[PDB]
């Protein structure tokens, strides 16, 4: 049944079940999130297993079995042997060392709740960056992409509350998500902004004159390096692509598409030209002394159309030499039997 | 299971304030921490500290409630070794086969 009412209901419940204390429990899980990294960075100082490993095997022990490492990502890690053997090394750790793992686990665990809690905070912000080009659930989604991003960066030792710290990140997320996924054609953030101002000035312009500004007025208003050439160029890209499929003329069955011709293809009077050209050019190409003819047949003709790096090993002089004489001798036997005169092309 | 504390008395609890009152984390006066009934393991003075903090200088601070979480679970204390199948649970205190 109709999405979002569920995805909102899905966490209104859980959140509604565990709204973590503004300070206490946010601090709790907070503290229990840093000693995670501490721990792991130290485990690595003992296991040799890269931080990634220690960090990846503690998650698979708490959140999801072999199943999680098999589908989301292929089998670089053996469902059994790999993980199990990695954790097998964490138990072999002395009391002092096995100490951190027991922490690393509960910590990641702490990272879970904290994030689940503030999932209501996401949708709150999300409730405003609504109209752009990103679905509401999508908006929420890339919105969480900044929240969990906060979890790594926070510093409980610096007394400033969490909720507000996530705010920045979150909003940062949604914003990049707006500059990236909102259109069919990708434009840089630089031009993105360059487009708002260019559209923001048109506003104060509609305000007075009455004439929807010429690319001269809008150009002045904006500033420095803005030439009438630019604005006409900067707005064409502004407009959103038009549907290849759209009711054309007397909107009925007639689909806009048939209206656009094709080109890559040689419309018959072009294929018919190859067969004459190609067969005739090759013909005259046989009454020439192999050499130059071939190196120039293969040079312009074969690889990519530098008289110097032309012929095999003979110098430039014998290049031009037989060139202008052969080529031209070629031109005056063809002109006779008028085969290539009528410019096929 | 009970979460945080405040002030009235601190007995049979965790290692939290164990540092706030040096006596038991520097020396061994926690057994003398009682103020008067001696001349005539956890326990603290009548009431001296208020919250969850670190006291080199009251830096890491946080004044707050005390939750009474009811987690329906079975809490074992001195589990022992039964090796028919894989050694389940735990040992008294040493090895942690869990």
């Amino acid at each position: 049944k109709i999405s979002t009412s569920d995805p909102v209901r899905q966490y209104l419940h859980e959140i509604g079940q565990v709204p973590l204390l503004t300070l206490e429990e946010e601090v709790e899980l907070a503290r229990k999130v840093e000693e995670g990294m501490e721990a792991i960075k130290k485990l690595s100082e003992i296991t040799g297993l890269d931080p990634d490993l220690i960090r990846e095997v503690v998650r698979a022990k708490i959140l999801g079995s072999a199943r999680v490492r098999h589908i989301p990502g292929l089998k670089e890690t053996l469902d059994p042997k790999t993980v199990e053997e990695i954790d097998q090394k964490l138990k072999s750790l002395p009391k002092e060392h096995k100490r951190y793992l027991h922490i690393a686990r509960e910590g990641e665990a702490a990272r879970q709740h904290l994030i689940e809690a503030n999932l209501r905070l996401v949708v709150s912000i999300a409730k405003k960056y609504t109209g752009r080009g990103l679905s509401f659930l999508d908006l929420i989604q890339e919105g969480n992409q900044g929240l969990i991003r906060a979890v790594e960066k926070f510093e409980y030792k610096r007394r400033f509350k969490f909720s507000t710290y996530a705010t920045w990140w979150i909003r940062q997320a949604i914003n990049r998500a707006i500059a990236d996924q909102a259109r069919t054609i990708r434009i840089p953030v630089h031009m993105v902004e360059t487009i708002n101002k260019l559209s923001r000035t048109a506003r104060q312009l509609q305000q007075e004159l009455g004439r929807e500004p010429t690319y001269e007025e809008i150009a002045e208003a904006m500033g420095p390096g803005w030439d009438a050439k630019r604005v006409e160029e900067t707005l064409k890209i502004a407009q959103e692509p038009v549907s290849l499929e759209t009711p054309i003329g007397d909107e009925k069955d007639s689909f806009y598409g048939d209206f656009i011709p094709d080109e890559h293809l040689p419309s018959p009077v072009d294929a018919a030209t190859q067969s004459l050209l190609s067969e005739e050019l090759e013909k005259a190409l046989s009454k020439l002394s192999e050499r130059e003819a071939m190196v120039l047949k293969l040079r312009k003709g074969l690889i990519d159309g530098e008289e110097v790096g032309a012929f095999f090993g003979v110098t430039r002089e014998r290049i031009r030499q037989i060139e202008n004489k052969a080529l031209r001798k070629l031109k005056y036997h063809e002109s006779r039997t008028r085969k290539l005169r009528d410019f096929l092309d | 299971r009970v979460e945080y504390v405040k002030k009235e008395r601190a007995g049979l609890r965790l290692p939290l304030a164990a540092w706030v009152e040096k006596e038991a984390y520097k020396p061994g006066e926690i057994l003398a921490e009682l103020p008067e009934p001696y001349l005539f393991g956890d326990k603290i003075v009548a009431a001296i500290d208020p919250e969850e903090e670190v006291i080199a200088e009251a830096e890491g601070v946080v004044h707050l409630h005390e939750p009474a979480s009811i987690l329906v679970v079975k809490a074992r204390v001195y589990p022992f070794e039964d090796d028919v199948e894989v050694s389940t649970g735990d040992r008294v205190a040493p090895g942690d086969v869990l």
